[PDB]
């Protein structure tokens, strides 16, 4: 063990400095390596790179291994650069030309059979992503009769078919001849086509073949056929007319792998994503009564990815596809044969994104329950989904918070008392309170202001989460804002009462908050609303007296309230 | 949307069905503090069907 | 998720209706792969994201590895629904799951001979870990996993040259050199040999560099070490 030592020793110094005397000292000194003339090295590390068994084995199997394929990598390219390439090549070619392959497509796999084979397999398998790395994809190689090398594809689609009617060793081993094949460019058109496979399983259960050899090495696959940005994907989306299920996979494999990816540059996921979102109407067999209603949510799905991976003001408007796509969407609102379920999926992704819109908002929010839910009695199918639709508008609006959807929504809610979870209502709008810049909050403000035109239950269906939970610089900017709006606005009847009960409710906060220059001519315009001493009396009353208790807040806090 | 539902109760048990009259009169009247018209639009085309269904068998 | 929390009873009808499932969704070839890789890589991934205290509530790591000990013994109701293999694939896909999850763990830390632990929740993440496996670990042999050892054992070894600071190494190597003297692995196959120089080699380094470590981990160390089989 120690003499190995010493020999792997001296093998990686040496080799280190045989790049070098072809790194250190270039091709104008390449006469140095001609002073190794005859270079037992070309015909010796040779062996030790491809078969570490050839430095003795290099037991112990110490960081120096798992140096030796970049340094190996290094040392090719260093021959690249010197004029002994060609030598190495043809010494390399001496040692394996793909002799080996023709044979060792029978080592007997999926089993312990023999795996000393599978072992020099995935030695020279190692070697040859070396070469690959270092530049010697098909130098080295004696490169397939036909341009693309099928001599690794169509053996492991032959033996992962028939050696099943499994093992991870076996696995991996199919992983590194999967490197293999990526070794040999073009391949993927290829890929692509054969992977359609129908070859339907043969045993208790039947399904097609290919698409299950894919998933198995799922991720590395779409790594390789992806290189190919879109073009094998639109011939897959010209095939994808009855299968989705593998373009499906393929994609959100790559979809959370550009989520992966995001490290290095997740724009070429980005682009990727964007580019086939162009090319999305070239194949339109979906999304319609064309597809099935599996499908259909599918296409769904897949989309959703898409406008959750690129930034949602790319194609929030018209950039390039956006039309194409936005319509799609809006057809899918449109088929309206969906589960009330589907169509709250469906409604996750408006915040995404004009009137049109809201149109088919309308149109659409419409075509669930007239006024109530109670109506619908609890535990029906109808009645869950409609809490769990009122579950997605909540989240999706808190997300937006949009003037505009919160309005629609509160409309929605505002026809019955505790007929949309009206807590889980408040929960959200304490959230959005909270949430949005000041800006935002303030034209929520401005929205609940003139849907407030029994004639009050309107804002008081949604006020105090406003009146609360926004920041106090749009609280103090919209109180700014309606000074005049409240100073005008201070003045059958049972709608005017109304009106004036949302003036209390809006105005005691806003008082109680903060105090400009109107302060005292305030102060007279609101007591002398209150000073008077049907029901609609003892509103009154009440009312106006909570609103009188907030103007005392800042001013008229100590005593002596100008009797 | 239950509109459909009374109205597929009178139209397969063939009665007036004076409780599914009193659940369309709610479903047709609940526009007094709403000035939503496609809400009056749903509701007067659920109730010309009813209307027709009167017509239909019995009432 | 929902497991936890339950007291024995509700919690044992949850195993139950788990490994009922589980055979269910077995019946379908790909569909079983698929899912049980899926489910129990993000119930790893859950159960190790289970923070912890330095020395309706926090659900707790204590109760799974009894639904684990159900798994290997939920033959009384496979046999009836087979009427109208099971630990094998419970502990391949185990073992492939706690691998693939290893293999995620960014370890940086910094000492500002302290110690600064710039990845705490990785820490946890190990920690619970440790605990789950070997509560779960030391029933079953190397039946599913003899094979899995070569791997193992080299995988370990390199985290160790990244980080030679986890007890949890010859933890799983302790368990591991039990099944295998159990099996004897030892004959005096290539990777026979070559395995036996791992542990040799492995052991007589950290052996030797012992000297640099201190309490909690050097007694680890030491711990880790003795279960090294003769």
């Amino acid at each position: 063990e120690r003499y190995n030592y010493s020999k792997c020793t001296v093998v990686v110094r040496i080799m280190e400095f045989t790049t070098t005397l072809l790194n250190t000292s270039p091709e104008g000194w390449k006469l140095l390596k001609k002073d190794l003339c005859n270079t037992h090295l070309m015909r010796v590390l040779v062996q030790t790179l491809c078969e570490p068994a050839s430095i003795g084995f290099n037991i112990g199997d110490v960081q120096v291994m798992a140096h030796l394929p970049d340094v190996c990598v290094n040392l090719m390219k260093a021959l690249k650069m010197s004029p002994y390439k060609d030598i190495l090549e043809t010494h390399l070619r001496e040692k394996i030309t793909a002799q080996s392959i023709e044979e060792l497509c029978a080592v007997n796999l999926y089993g312990p059979d023999a795996q000393v084979d599978r072992s020099r397999l995935a030695a020279v398998v190692s070697a040859c992503k070396q070469l690959h790395r270092a530049g010697l994809l098909h130098n080295i190689l004696p490169s397939q009769s036909t341009d693309l090398h099928h001599s690794v594809g169509t053996e492991l689609l032959s033996l992962v078919y028939k050696g099943i009617a499994l093992d991870l060793s076996c696995k991996q081993l199919a992983s590194g001849l999967l490197e293999l094949a990526f070794a040999f460019g073009g391949l993927c058109e290829r890929l692509v086509s054969l992977l359609l496979n129908p070859a339907v399983l043969s045993t208790v259960i039947h399904f097609s073949h290919g698409e299950y050899f894919y998933s198995l090495f799922s991720e590395t696959i779409n790594t390789e056929l992806l290189k190919n940005l879109d073009l094998a994907v639109l011939e897959l989306m010209q095939s994808s007319v009855d299968n989705t299920k593998m373009v499906s996979a393929v994609l959100n494999g790559m979809l959370d792998q550009s989520f992966r990816e995001r490290a290095n540059q997740k724009h070429q996921g980005l682009k990727l994503a964007t580019t086939i979102l162009q090319h999305w109407k070239k194949c339109d067999s979906w999304w319609a009564k064309d597809s099935p209603l599996e499908t259909k949510m599918a296409v769904l799905a897949l989309l959703a990815k898409i406008l959750q991976i690129d930034s949602s003001v790319s194609f929030n408007t018209s950039h390039g596809s956006f039309p194409e796509v936005f319509t799609t969407y809006i057809s899918l609102l449109a088929d309206t044969k969906l589960d009330l379920h589907l169509k709250g999926q469906a409604v996750t992704l408006l915040p995404f994104f004009l009137e049109e819109l809201r149109r088919v908002l309308e149109q659409l929010i419409v075509a669930h329950f007239p006024m109530q839910s109670r109506e619908f009695p609890p535990g029906t199918p109808r009645f869950n989904n409609y809490v769990d639709c009122m579950k997605k508008f909540l989240d999706a609006l808190e997300l937006s918070q949009s003037p505009m959807l919160l309005e629609l929504m509160t409309e929605v809610l505002c026809r019955e008392q505790q007929h949309v979870m009206e807590e889980l209502f408040q929960s959200s709008f304490r959230r959005i309170a909270r949430r949005g810049s000041c800006v935002t909050q303030v034209g929520l403000l401005e929205s609940v202001y003139e849907m407030f035109r029994t004639r009050q239950s309107f804002v008081d269906r949604s006020l105090l989460t406003l009146l609360w939970h926004c920041s106090l610089d749009a609280l103090r900017e919209f109180f700014s804002t309606i000074v005049v709006d409240a100073i005008d606005v201070l003045k059958t009847f049972d709608t005017q009462i109304t009106k004036k009960m949302g003036y209390y409710k809006i105005l005691d906060v806003m008082y109680s908050r903060l105090p400009n220059e109107l302060t005292k001519t305030l102060i007279k315009l609101c007591y002398d609303a209150f000073t008077e001493n049907l029901e609609r009396r003892r509103l009154y009353h009440c009312a106006a007296y909570n609103c009188a208790i907030s103007v005392i807040c800042c001013v008229f806090n100590e005593l002596k309230f100008y009797q | 949307n239950p509109a459909e539902n009374f109205r597929v109760l009178v139209k397969q048990k063939k009665a007036s069905f004076e409780e599914a009259s009193n659940q369309l009169i709610n479903h047709i009247e609940q526009f007094l503090d709403t000035n939503e018209t496609p809400y009056f639009m749903k509701s007067i085309d659920c109730i010309r069907a009813f209307r027709e269904e009167a017509i239909k068998f019995s009432e | 998720d929902s497991f936890p929390q339950y007291s024995p009873k509700m919690q044992l009808v949850c195993c139950r209706a788990i490994v009922k499932v589980f055979l269910a969704l077995a019946a379908k070839g790909p569909v079983l792969r698929n899912c049980i890789s899926t489910v129990v890589h993000q119930g790893l991934i859950r159960i190790c994201s289970k923070p912890v205290v330095l020395p309706w509530k926090v659900p707790t790591y204590k109760d799974y590895v009894d639904l684990f000990r159900h798994l290997l013994s939920s033959d009384q109701m496979m046999d009836s629904i087979l009427a109208d293999s099971l630990n094998h694939l419970l502990y391949d896909e185990f073992v492939k799951s706690v691998l693939k999850i290893v293999e995620k763990l960014d370890l940086t830390l910094e000492i500002q001979a302290n110690l600064h632990p710039a990845k705490p929740k990785d820490f946890s993440a190990f920690i619970n870990l440790v605990e789950f496996c070997r509560e779960i670990l030391p029933e079953k042999q190397a039946e599913f996993f003899e094979p899995w050892v070569y791997s193992f054992s080299y995988e370990l070894i390199l985290q160790s040259t990244r980080l030679p600071l986890i007890s949890g190494f010859y933890k799983l190597l302790s368990i591991t050199v039990r099944n295998a003297k159990k099996i004897k692995y030892f004959e005096g196959d290539p990777e026979k040999y070559s395995c036996f120089a791992l542990f040799v080699k492995f052991g007589k380094e950290v052996a030797v560099k012992m000297k640099q470590y201190k309490d909690e981990l050097l007694a680890s160390c030491l711990t880790f070490l003795l279960s090294l089989p003769h």
